């Protein structure tokens, strides 16, 4: 899982979303672009996503990646600069573990802060 | 009937046909690209900008094509009118 790790940071990072495979866990429209309304394909999930706590994980993965990309759309620039915040991010180096869990999450929400933070100042200042 | 032909079908339409190709023409009179509609629609298309604001440390005017389709789209307006309609199942 190489490039699909790289898929996954890509999204949570700068919110694009490249599978010409159809293999990632969600997918847009376009199958104007304003109802930008995303699906669950919950057959390629790592999680039955049924309680309430892997609900939340997908949740804010959707919501951290829609932000990004209305920021991206708004802004008139297809990519974020690494050196636009304070917090910043690596890859998933070692996925084994991350796979387990008590990892998932913290990047996960680590990347969610990240998200609030530039998404509220994008909407308080600019 | 003259002047309603020529008040209320040609003229109508000859303003929206100079309406829509001189809006190209202006600089920016109000920041908000905005259009009046027939029904009291007011829609802003375009993105919300940003307020020029400094986060970190061009208009759309028209090519040939546009150009003939709108003077195409003039006449034909006319001539689709219930007052000229001929030939159709219409």
């Amino acid at each position: 899982s190489q490039d699909y790790c790289t898929m996954l940071y890509e999204w949570l990072t700068q919110g694009i979303l490249n599978d010409p495979y159809q293999e990632f866990m969600t997918y847009d429209d376009l199958e104007r672009a304003w109802d930008t309304q995303y699906f669950i394909r919950k057959d390629v999930l790592l999680r039955d996503c049924d309680s309430e706590e892997d609900k939340n994980l997908l949740f804010k993965m959707l919501r951290t990646g829609i932000l990004l990309k209305v920021v991206r759309a708004s802004l008139q620039i297809p990519t974020i600069p690494s050196n636009s915040s304070d917090i910043t991010i690596q890859e998933i180096n070692d996925f084994a573990d991350l796979m387990e869990g008590s990892n998932l999450e913290l990047y996960v929400d680590k990347c969610y802060s990240r998200a609030n933070e530039i998404f509220l100042k994008l909407f308080f200042q600019g | 009937m003259e002047s309603y032909y020529l008040n209320c079908i040609i003229e109508e339409n000859f303003k929206e046909m100079t309406r829509k190709l001189q809006r190209t023409e202006n600089k920016s009179q109000n920041q908000f690209d905005l259009i009046r509609l027939n029904n009291g629609t007011i829609e802003l298309n375009g993105i919300l900008t940003p307020k020029a604001e400094v986060l970190t440390k061009i208009e759309k005017t028209l090519n040939i094509d546009e150009l003939e389709s709108v003077h195409n789209t003039f006449l034909t307006n006319i001539l689709s009118h219930k007052l000229f309609a001929t030939n159709t199942s219409e």
